[PDB]
RNA sequence: AACGAUAAAAGAAGUGAGAAUCUUCUUCGCCGUAAGGACAAGGGUUCCUGGGGAAGGGUCGUCCGCCCAGGGAAAGUCGGGACCUAAGGUGAGGCCGAACGGCGCAGCCGAUGGACAGCAGGUCAAGAUUCCUGCACCGAUCAUGUGGAGUGAUGGAGGGACGCAUUACGCUAUCCAAUGCCAAGCUAUGGCUAUGCUGGUUGGUACGCUCAAGGGCGAUCGGGUCAGAAAAUCUACCGGUCACAUGCCUCAGACGUAUCGGGAGCUUCCUCGGAAGCGAAGUUGGAAACGCGACGGUGCCAAGAAAAGCUUCUAAACGUUGAAACAUGAUUGCCCGUACCGCAAACCGACACAGGUGUCCGAGUGUCAAUGCACUAAGGCGCGCGAGAGAACCCUCGUUAAGGAACUUUGCAAUCUCACCCCGUAACUUCGGAAGAAGGGGUCCCCACGCUUCGCGUGGGGCGCAGUGAAUAGGCCCAGGCGACUGUUUACCAAAAUCACAGCACUCUGCCAACACGAACAGUGGACGUAUAGGGUGUGACGCCUGCCCGGUGCCGGAA
RNA sequence: GAAACGAUGACUGAAUCCGCGCGGACCACCGCGCAAGGCUAAAUACUCCCAGUGACCGAUAGCGCAUAGUACCGUGAGGG
């Protein structure tokens, strides 16, 4: 479920670790392994846009189809679920039956082998492409674009659901984990299922180091930096606030809707993530 | 203990020369405004 | 041209017995190549060269008085024929 | 005052106008995981020869890294380019912008990396996988042949192609032992007369049914069009079929034989000492890599660059009486870098400066081991002022009667302690720990005996004040405050109670996401991420917990 | 400011001769005028450079320099 460690070390209790006791062990195909550079958190003007970004360890692409209509209409069968360390989740191969191979994401159960369809005339099992409204209403599934064609940007981190509260016109209402109301085109594409991985919400980090190594360089109260730098800053003990809460930026944080008032999404949401 | 100055050919030229101080208005101006000061040192190329 | 190159013959103890193994040795014109300089000594001196190296040298920056100058730099090249085949004009040397 | 580290100097000899300082000699002292050697970056003639002595040298100088003049550096195989791509920098058209300009796909530049044909010896005063000797390898163009029908891209696939830690067998370097082998002479000062003492003891290439641990490894027929734009002897899926152990395959390395070297020295000439000729042996035993066999095995989560060369298919295309492939001979071999200093007097520190500078090699003895400590070898030095004195005082160090923290702001400082083995070891605990707790005892030399060795237990003897005998080498405990922890911090007066942290919590955010840089509808980070994600804020492991006040401020919502 | 007129950024974009524009709000009168198309020597400004002069300097003056942007400092711009 998640490996457990001894005290041995002081900082080797409370550590936890995934159960990749199911990962097909295999260096993920070559002509799908692309390479990602890291970017400081500086952009194209080399400032620090993101903040707080630095190193770990060395990371790899793989291509990961998600618009699986570049190949709907014909099956593949499932090949390996090897480990993506830019995903939340796992991912799997596919072996389709002719020639191709591909990798698309990996949903909760999926077992290694299970032969998985694509189109609309595809049987509402794990795996499967399927448009949304050939979809049963209340099932569970992910992988949701905001077009057809586009690209699957909805229910994509470890064990998520998006789920189809039924039908209506061209665009389907639909269940986001955030626990939203969203109107999808009809024509849009799911993949059936849970995300999986599931476990990962959970493992414990444990000491710094697990941060770094996933790239995260340590984070920063404004409460110790000075006027100069950042406002919560100055004081003479540790000391409170003074003013609201707020950002470096002065726009403040805790309680302050963010979103732009107008826009074109405003008439596809019918309820809100509360 | 360790100082400021710790020479590097390629750095040097590629930091301070001609194509660079060309490459950029200002240093046609720098350019220029040298040559007006009668430098024999005209840039780090010039070395 | 077949001439202008080779602005001259090198003169010293190692030179010297060099000339006497049957290897002989000048100072060129920096820009040149080293087929530019086999087809030199090959055309005039009527020789067959199968062996060559140059080296580019400074010029030991010399002053006389308050007037830190360089000499000009310049090629030395070595070359080597087949089958004792001595050059005549330095023969005597 | 100071002459730039307390590594240390003496006597003889020489030279000169002049010598503590320069040159020979014989010793002494210091370094020896360096204070030796080889590179890179940087410097630029500082290298070698002959000369000079104004100034540079912390004194002196006849000397020098200073002055003068002259010489010295050699590459098809090393390194870079004529090949490749990363970050990054660019970049016609393209996207933007008061101007200058900012972006930006392909392409191009970009080594710190990929790719890649040569090794062994010899020598100038001064070069060396370059030059010279010996025997190789690679591409290129032509020719005589085997030719005798296919060649195989600006696109296809394969391949190149990669993490950390731990580790099995084989082996090399390379080092030790010896009444192995070779060579050399000698008898010291009481003995030894060799079974003593000193030194040397295989490098390359070629073959050879010789030995060899390790390591990679399948194959062929057919289907599916829909996979790689298409093609397709290829590559990818599906299916069938093939003596599991394996053989197929490779040979680090060793043994043999041969040949080319090298080899202690020996000889001969001779001019502050070299020039030249010659040349013996080649053993058993043991140790052993971070190197090679190698892209081996296993475990682990943090999940480990790209592109060309390369290998395979086909497209056009010209050929299919000269298509590839091959053997041999000829022939060809571009461009810069190679001196020297390079842990320092030659680079960066204004200096011939107790600093700084990245990688490699870095022997022996003793030591549980080791790049540790003492002492050494090869090698490199005695750090460019000297001599005497032997007061105060100052710096660094030794010893210390009685006492033993009386010192003092405080045991600050300094001593204690010190390694390896064996006995033994507390409250407390998150059951890991505290813990090397504490506290003991042993340690050297010889003989016999056993055991798995160099080695070690046991038994008896021996000596000194003492036997990790010299050096490297923890003082310990009780009890509090703060933080949980490993970490971070004020370059040059503060290292902590700071900060970060794993953890938890509030909110914000549904994708052209918020949020952030921005002439700006550009483009970028966020992210090739998607609410188990991302931002911001606060607390700061863990454990039991986190109450009372919504009036003011802020925020969310509401609508007359 | 009573703000005419020109001038443009965004919205609007009339008359062409019994017509158009101005006369410092605005109105009549009465005057001066031809928007929406272009070129134009001359006088004027400067002085790297050439020459002539001087109740300008003569080696701390005079340019920074009897010459040198060199020596020297600075990673650089630059100082000098
Ligand atoms: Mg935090
Ligand atoms: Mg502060
Ligand atoms: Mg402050
Ligand atoms: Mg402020
Ligand atoms: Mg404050
Ligand atoms: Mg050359
Ligand atoms: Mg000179
Ligand atoms: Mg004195
Ligand atoms: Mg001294
Ligand atoms: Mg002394
Ligand atoms: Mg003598
Ligand atoms: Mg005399
Ligand atoms: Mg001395
Ligand atoms: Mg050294
Ligand atoms: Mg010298
Ligand atoms: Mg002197
Ligand atoms: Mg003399
Ligand atoms: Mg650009
Ligand atoms: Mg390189
Ligand atoms: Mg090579
Ligand atoms: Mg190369
Ligand atoms: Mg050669
Ligand atoms: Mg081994
Ligand atoms: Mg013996
Ligand atoms: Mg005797
Ligand atoms: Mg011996
Ligand atoms: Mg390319
Ligand atoms: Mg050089
Ligand atoms: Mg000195
Ligand atoms: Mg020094
Ligand atoms: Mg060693
Ligand atoms: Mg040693
Ligand atoms: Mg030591
Ligand atoms: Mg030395
Ligand atoms: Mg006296
Ligand atoms: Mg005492
Ligand atoms: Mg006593
Ligand atoms: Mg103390
Ligand atoms: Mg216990
Ligand atoms: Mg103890
Ligand atoms: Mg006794
Ligand atoms: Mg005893
Ligand atoms: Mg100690
Ligand atoms: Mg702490
Ligand atoms: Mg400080
Ligand atoms: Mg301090
Ligand atoms: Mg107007
Ligand atoms: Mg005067
Ligand atoms: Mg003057």
């Amino acid at each position: 479920a998640v490996k457990k460690y001894k005290p041995y070390t002081p900082s080797r209790r409370q550590m936890t670790t995934a159960d990749f006791s199911g990962l097909a062990k295999k260096r993920p195909e070559k002509a799908l392994t692309e390479a990602l550079p890291k970017t400081g958190g500086r952009n194209n003007r080399g400032r620090i846009t993101s903040r707080f970004i630095g190193g770990g360890h060395k990371r790899l692409y793989r291509i990961i189809d998600f618009k699986r209509r570049d190949k709907s209409g014909v099956n593949a069968k499932v090949a390996a679920i090897e480990y993506d360390p830019n995903r939340s989740a796992r991912i799997a191969l596919l072996h389709y039956a002719d020639g191709e191979k591909r990798y698309i994401l990996a949903p909760e159960g999926l077992t290694v082998g299970a032969t998985v369809n694509a189109g609309p005339e595809a049987e509402p099992k794990l795996g499967n492409a399927l448009p949304l409204r050939f979809v049963p209403v209340g099932a569970v599934v992910h992988a949701l674009e905001l077009v057809p064609g586009k690209g699957a940007q909805l229910a994509r981190s470890a064990g998520t659901s998006v789920q189809v509260q039924g039908k209506e016109s061209d665009y389907v209402i639909v269940r986001l984990p955030s626990g939203e109301l969203r109107r999808v085109h009809s024509e849009c594409y799911a993949t059936i299922g849970a995300v999986g991985n599931a476990e990962h919400k959970n493992i414990v980090l444990g000491k710094a180091g697990r941060s770094r190594w996933l790239g995260r360089k340590p984070h920063q109260r404004g409460s110790a930096m000075n006027p100069v730098d950042h406002p919560h800053g100055g004081g003479e003990g540790r000391t409170g606030a003074g003013r609201v809460p707020v950002t470096p930026w002065g726009k403040p944080t805790k309680g302050l809707k963010t979103r732009r008032k107008r826009k074109t999404s405003d008439r596809f949401l019918v309820t809100r993530r509360k | 203990m360790k100082r400021t100055y710790q020479p590097n050919n390629r750095k040097r030229a590629k930091t301070h020369g001609f194509r660079a101080r060309m490459k950029t208005k200002s240093g046609r101006n720098i350019l220029a405004r040298r040559r007006a000061k009668g430098r024999h040192q005209l840039t780090v190329s010039d070395e | 041209s077949h001439y202008d190159i080779l602005q001259a013959p090198v003169i010293s103890e190692k030179a010297y017995s060099a000339m006497e193994r049957g290897v002989y040795s000048f100072w060129v014109s920096p820009k040149a190549t080293k087929t530019e300089i086999k087809d030199a000594i090959q055309q005039a001196f009527g020789v067959r060269v199968i062996g060559i190296s140059t080296m580019n040298v400074p010029g030991k920056r010399k002053r006389v008085g308050r007037f830190i100058g360089q000499r000009n730099d310049r090629k030395k090249a070595i070359v080597r024929l087949a089958e004792g085949q001595s050059i005549e004009a330095l023969a005597g040397q």
